[PDB]
């Protein structure tokens, strides 16, 4: 009650979706190392930390090694049009993050506590 | 199942509600309002002939779908509507009762670009499209149906342009399209993003077609930021930049304004020019004074809403020297609290609905004492109260403007004890 | 503290005075047993009207020019199942809400018809497409050719 | 009158218009595609209309009765006062004979129990243009001091001419009973040398009436207002147009409004609101002008029309306004629930439709006077306080009723019709539980003439065309209240009888005349002695034959429905009510 | 109040009238060009109620 | 006159308050060293004429000649002389009194009644015939109005002459 | 007769004070307000050389003398 009308208030619609989008594949990425077992999980439970964070954005944002979608990293403005992209939704799932975070701050979780001054140092070396 | 004409037989004043009380989600496939999904304890964690459709239909749609790919059985649901649903006759007549209605109805359509066409589109309060239109289809069907003999429905000028909608080279190329036809006087308004002094190219974009619209109100940003760089005037009109067009500042009836935190973060909200509105709209600012404002030459209704914080016009110190007494009298013994019969009318419960004395103050310093009040105004009437939190002073209202419900408070909890004066 | 409702059917119900409060039009008559005529809604459809008087005559409700408590306003459940009724006699529900000026039945039953408009099913729309004018038939053929890859 | 103006108007032209190359008259199913012999070929499109037996000439006809009745119910009946210039002998002075004649017969009773019965009675409308009465029996015993002076100050012409206005109201609300009473039935009938058996309602109640009138306005043309303006000429103008005289005077009570138009800017004054700086006295006076003003405006609406060139109303009640809204609700409620009216009737005379939501927002603030004439205070026994009650009541209604008229006239939403039926049986009934002592002289404003003139005319017109059993038994209800109305309207009464009578055998007229098919132009002589006879009063509201006379002696020179068309046209003639 | 009431628009002449009318319609707009006159040259709070509404050589008096 | 810091450090030729390019270098309350103590000099005359203008309408146009002052509790009605101002100057004004003065309008005149009857010959129509109508009592409203028409005539031919 | 005073730039004179009332008297004679309060009736309708010689040339020369 005490939150969430400015837990929605927070957002524009467009963004709340993109975030439903986003740590979403979070979830299903946790789950995909089980992190999370299993078709639905509690806002009560759920693992957040910096280095999950992190590493969700290793192992899908900048681990292009995956040769099914290895070959597109060798252009001045092509993987600049790459990277421009990676570091825009960088900070929009580093918000989705926040934000889900912030969810589950009154929703009683004790896995949600972040340092967001780790993530603003991993934006800062990206941004580098 | 439903028979629709028979819904079309019963006539358009019964037609015109149910549009108005089925607002966007016309469609099976919408989402939820975020808040079930908030106000719970499970979250969404999710054939082929579908994903022959995502093959084909979808990467037309990948500009506003894509928002959507949390569950993508809504997404495989979605495209099947995205084919008979949009051109479905109780659609047809929702725009006519709408465009008949202007507005009154769900709103806000938009110039879009897709089929790479520019055609027109129709969201939701979620910002899902149902229903991609151009102008020429628009015109045919549904404007020409009901264009009799009002020539403001041959025009067609209710339109917003939403910039932040789309990428700033599809805001170059929507001008573009704009260019090779009169569509200058189609579109209603325009919208604004930043999602220091430096205007975003598309903003720049916008202002450098913005004049040329002649046919333009109803203006709306979103960006306190970029609230301090366009309208908060600060002392600046002089500018190569920054300058929002004097001439088309004059044609523009209404200011809206969607979030922000303060607007006197600066000296003032100031409007030295803005002339001709009537109707300036806060959103979701989170600070407000009253008197933060320049308070521009008349506008009537000035509506408000999901509010942190309002101080007030603070009459409540100048009611201290017309009459000249005591607050702690001011409360006690200066309310009579008469509530006589109008006021039972509506329910307004939560908040105290006083009243002043008609026997310790006796028809002079009350006319005065509420001239006092009329000179905090300067020329408004409508106020429309809805989900609000934190004035800092009493509620002080005239008896004029407070009768025939000029103000409406909707929502007041974070809030009580309305003298109204 | 009684008024008496003498409809087309002319069957008297005679009701409570805070139910014809809520009939705009008869709390206007209040000003004008206490009887009056409504010569088009049948007497089922006005003893809906009261059962749902009787049910609501003391629940609170909305300035009726808003937004947040008129168009997303929830329904009554009750009211849901108590109008989980014919189709048609749901119509002549909302004909006699308008002739009475009963507006939270009447925005509470247009709810209900416009929760059974939408979400219905693309297959229908597709086959109940041009059952009015709505277009002429070359747009029909237009738009099937539009589809054609899948339809 | 006369289009196609059918049921179902559809979505989408078929072949048969695209080839017809014209405008698309998509209606089931052209009256143009009819005309060229090829209707069901404009039918085989989808969904093939309905009956043809919806009758479609009637919007069509309800169209021009939008026309007669702006043109005739308020503009041919009553502000038409063609007379003439030759033909009407002068009058020099012609009234220190007459008026002293009412110098005469006025006596100290005479006054002060009409003045004191008036007191609790008629106690808001002088409330609302003057407030006290108490100086106003002061200025009735200072007035037989005041009676055959010498010194006739302007000022105290004023307030002479101003107690004149006050016995014109008293008899226009008095009852016959206590008004023969207190005054003699003969001297009158004496010095006109007509009928001793003359009881005031069978003519000259509303004559003395107007002779308190004449009597106001024979001192007020020794004021010389036009050389001394003041508020009091305003005052006891609104007290003069209290009564039907603007009705059976249209063009003199037009320059006589004028002439308080210009007073009242003479002043330049319009905010009505205390501010810090300002004298009591000062606040005073802008309350009371407050009031004055805005009755002002309902006389300035009342009277107009083309005779009214100078308009004052600037303002709009929703959505270029004056000082509208920075006043309290307490007397100009009348002129909101007035200037409520006023913008429905920007769209009568035009057939431009006015957007329903504007007229759906009217019925959101409908109620709003309905439940705010309820927010009142309530005297059972003092006749001013359930007075006001129910005038505000009947206006409220009246501009209901007429909304819901105009809702099915426009539009044609949902059951409106039966609206009409409703509010019109509720309104009546009104009229009815006021056919008692006491109450009487509730029926006695012009309000329900102005009302009972659209509702015998229109309930006639729809009895007409469609014998329904709900505007029968309206219509029997119409018949006895035509004749059941109090005689202190008179002359217009009578016109409005021939009015009901010529309805009800314009009624038989269409019932002796088959409406003629032409392809989709319907002819009746209804349809054209209705074009004419509007187009007559045009044409005497054409004043240039009142200006052919000023330019010199100048002299101008200018079928089966030809023929009983122009039989009913001086069978059942209009030139019976047009004076 | 008068010279309005008697619905004086045109000041030029028209073929479909009557030539008593169409003639008194310049024979009139003399007598507004005057009126007009009168309107103007008495330019005083005394006077609000203004006729500004906007041969060879009547209608050139009201020009200068 | 360009102001202090204008002819101080000699900057553009600006009456701004206090400056365009002076007020932003820091010098705001410094450069309104522009325009109980005394002067002498013409800066009155940008600063005074302007209310020159007040009175130009309000005391030449409206003071002198259009304001007016009545007494309304002392003023005689019009039933003192009510038709003896009318009727005596009726009676002394004869044919040579009327058309005598008329043909100084006929003469003199001929731009006013063109602008506003036409002709003054056809007004001799009814001035020949208004000692056929002098002599009428019971007129029409039409006689009387040509009663006063042609006797604001009379009047107007009263001064000019 | 005078010097012409100030305060610094605002220019005050004799002449000007008296050009003040020339048009401010003959205004509150244009004033009809009073005279509407009189139609109130019963309801009473009230209303250095910079400092004498203003009162000289005003008293003297009585600018309500061309008020007959
Ligand atoms: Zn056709
Ligand atoms: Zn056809
Ligand atoms: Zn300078």
């Amino acid at each position: 009650e005490d939150r969430f009308q400015e837990l929605v208030d927070s957002l524009k619609p467009r963004t709340a979706h993109q975030y439903k989008t986003y740590y979403t594949k979070y979830i299903q990425w946790c789950q995909l190392n089980q992190i999370i077992p299993t078709n639905s999980v509690p806002y009560k439970d759920l693992p957040i930390s910096a280095e999950l964070i992190h590493w969700f954005l290793l192992d899908t944002l900048i681990t292009d090694d995956k040769p099914g979608e290895k070959r597109e990293e060798t252009e001045d403005l092509d993987e600049e049009e790459e990277n421009s992209f990676k570091i825009a939704t960088l900070k929009k799932i580093i918000g989705s993050l926040n934000f889900l975070s912030k969810l589950c701050k009154v929703h009683e979780n004790p896995n949600a506590n972040i340092d967001t001054k780790y993530l603003e140092s991993v934006t800062k070396l990206h941004t580098h | 199942s439903f028979n629709p004409v028979r819904f079309l037989e019963l006539p358009i004043d019964i037609r015109k509600e149910v549009y108005f009380h089925l607002d966007g989600n016309f469609c099976g496939a919408h989402p939820y309002p975020i808040d079930i999904l908030y106000k719970s304890n499970d979250v969404e964690l999710p054939s082929k002939r579908s994903k022959k459709l995502l093959r084909y239909m979808y990467p037309v749609f990948a500009t506003y779908l894509n928002i959507f790919e949390y569950s993508p059985q809504l997404i495989e649901k979605w495209l099947e509507y995205a084919f008979w649903l949009r051109y479905d006759c109780l659609v047809l007549d929702c725009f006519k009762v709408n465009h008949l209605y202007d507005g009154t109805l769900i709103d806000a359509l938009e110039w879009t670009y897709l089929d790479n066409e520019l055609r027109l589109a129709y969201f939701n309060k979620a910002s899902m499209l149902e229903v991609w239109y151009t102008f020429k289809e628009y015109k045919k069907w549904v404007i020409d149906s009901v264009a009799f003999d009002e020539l403001d429905l041959l025009n067609v000028s209710n339109i917003q342009f939403n910039i932040d909608n789309l990428t700033p080279q599809l805001v170059d190329k929507c001008l573009s399209i704009l260019e090779q036809k009169d569509l200058f006087a189609t579109i209603g308004e325009v919208q604004f993003g930043q999602d220091n002094q430096l205007t975003s190219i598309s903003v720049i974009r916008t202002i450098r077609s913005m004049e040329s619209m002649k046919s333009l109100r109803k203006i709306t940003v979103r960006g306190e930021k970029l609230y301090e760089l366009l309208i908060n005037f600060h002392g600046f009109r002089d500018n190569p930049g920054k300058t929002i067009s004097y001439i088309v500042k004059r044609r523009i009836n209404e200011i809206r304004l969607s979030r922000m935190n303060q607007i006197s973060r600066t000296g003032l909200a100031d409007f030295t020019r803005w002339d001709n509105l009537q109707k300036l709209v806060l959103s979701r600012v989170a600070y407000i004074d009253l008197n933060s404002i320049v308070f521009p030459k008349n506008f009537k209704s000035l509506t408000m809403k999901r509010v942190s914080k309002i101080k007030w016009w603070n009459i409540e110190e100048n009611i201290l020297k017309e009459l000249k007494v005591d607050k702690r009298t001011f409360k006690s013994l200066y309310i009579k609290e008469d509530d006589s019969k109008f006021t039972k009318f509506f329910n307004l419960r939560h908040t105290r609905i006083k009243e002043l004395d008609k026997s310790e103050i006796n028809q002079i310093t009350y006319l005065r004492c509420q001239a006092i009040v009329w000179l905090s105004f300067r020329t408004l009437n409508h106020i429309k109260l809805q989900n609000v939190s934190e004035v800092f002073n009493n509620i002080i209202v005239p008896r004029a403007l407070f009768d025939s419900k000029r103000v409406e408070i909707y929502r007041c909890e974070k809030i009580s004890q309305v003298l109204v004066i | 503290s009684n008024v008496v409702l003498v409809s087309g059917e002319g069957e008297r119900f005679t009701v409570d005075k805070k139910i014809a409060e809520r009939s705009l039009l008869l709390k206007n008559y209040l000003n004008d047993e206490i009887v009056m005529p409504v010569p088009n809604v049948r007497s089922s459809v006005l003893q809906k009207v009261i059962e749902w008087a009787e049910h609501h005559r003391d629940s609170n409700f909305p300035d009726e020019d808003d937004d947040d408590s008129r168009k997303s306003a929830p329904v009554d459940s009750w009211d849901r199942e108590f109008l989980k009724v014919d189709q048609e006699m749901l119509y002549e529900i909302i004909l006699a809400a308008n002739y009475l000026n009963i507006k939270p039945l009447l925005d509470a039953g247009c709810k209900v018809v416009a929760e059974m408009i939408r979400g219905r099913s693309p297959e229908e729309i597709r086959r109940t497409f041009n059952i009015v004018n709505d277009f002429t038939p070359e747009e029909e053929a237009a738009i099937r050719r539009e589809n054609e890859w899948a339809e | 009158m006369f289009n196609r103006t059918t049921q179902l108007k559809s979505k989408h032209p078929c072949s048969v218009c695209t080839r017809r190359k014209v405008k698309c008259d998509r209606m089931i199913p052209c009256g143009n595609c009819r005309k060229r012999g090829q209707d069901s070929e404009c039918m085989k499109s989808t969904k093939l209309i309905t009956a043809s037996s919806s009758k479609e000439y009637l919007p069509d006809l309800l169209l021009f009765w939008q026309n007669y009745e702006y043109w005739i119910t308020n503009i041919g009946l009553y502000k038409t006062k063609q007379r003439d210039l030759t033909r009407t002998p002068a009058n020099l002075d012609t009234d220190t004979e007459e008026c002293m004649f009412w110098m005469n017969y006025l006596q100290k009773d005479q006054s002060f129990q009409l003045m004191n019965f008036a007191m609790e009675n008629l106690g808001a409308l002088y409330f609302g243009s003057i407030g006290d009465i108490s100086e106003l029996y002061l200025r009735v015993e200072q007035y037989w001091d005041r009676r055959a002076d010498k010194n006739h100050s302007v000022d105290g012409k004023y307030w002479d001419a101003l107690i004149w206005s006050v016995f014109t109201m008293c008899i226009y609300y008095m009852p016959v009973e206590k008004l023969a009473e207190i005054f003699s039935v003969y001297p009158l009938h004496e010095y006109l040398g007509s009928n001793k058996r003359l009881n005031w309602e069978d003519g000259m109640q509303l004559v003395m009436c107007q002779n308190f009138a004449r009597c106001s306005l024979f001192q007020l043309k020794q004021c010389d207002f036009m050389a001394h303006p003041d508020i009091r000429l305003v005052q006891a103008y609104l007290i003069l147009a209290t009564t039907t005289f603007p009705y059976d005077e249209p063009l003199l009570a037009n320059s006589l409004l004028t002439q308080c138009i210009h007073t009242f800017k003479n002043f330049h004054v319009d905010d009505f609101r205390p501010l810090l700086n300002d004298d009591p006295v000062e606040s005073i006076a802008k309350v009371t002008l407050g009031r004055i003003f805005y009755r002002l405006c309902g006389c300035d609406y009342l009277q107009s029309g083309p005779r009214k060139p100078i308009a004052l109303h600037t303002e709009v009640s929703s959505l270029n306004v004056d000082v509208y809204r920075e006043e309290n609700s307490t007397e100009v409620l009348y002129w909101k629930i007035i200037s409520l009216d006023r913008d429905l009737d920007q769209y009568l005379n035009k057939s431009s439709k006015p957007p329903l939501k504007t007229l759906d927002a009217i019925r959101r603030e409908l109620d709003i006077f309905q439940y705010k004439v309820d927010s009142l205070e309530e005297d059972f026994r003092s006749n001013n306080s359930r007075f006001q009650k129910f005038i505000a009541l009947f206006q409220i209604s009246t501009v209901s009723w007429k909304l819901f008229k105009m809702y099915l006239i426009y539009y044609d939403t949902a059951d409106s019709l039966l609206k009409v039926i409703h509010y019109s049986k509720v309104i009546i009934s009104l009229i009815v539980n006021n056919f008692h002592a006491k109450s009487e002289f509730f029926n006695r404003h012009p309000m329900v003439m102005q009302t009972i003139t659209r509702v015998v005319s229109f309930i006639s017109f729809y009895q007409i065309f469609v014998e329904s059993a709900a505007v029968k038994q309206l219509l029997v209800d119409l018949t006895e209240l035509t004749a059941n109305l109090p005689t202190i309207f008179g002359s217009k009464l009578d016109k409005l009888v021939y009015l009901t009578e010529r309805l009800s055998k314009l009624k038989l007229l269409w019932d002796k005349v088959q409406l003629l098919d032409s392809g989709d132009s319907f002819y009746h002589p209804v349809f054209k002695i209705l074009q004419n006879d509007i187009k007559i009063i045009e044409l005497k509201n054409d004043e240039m034959f009142s200006l052919i006379k000023g330019l010199g002696s100048l002299v101008p020179l200018n079928s089966d429905f030809r023929t009983i068309v122009e039989e009913f046209q001086s069978e059942y003639n209009i030139s019976d009510i047009l004076s």
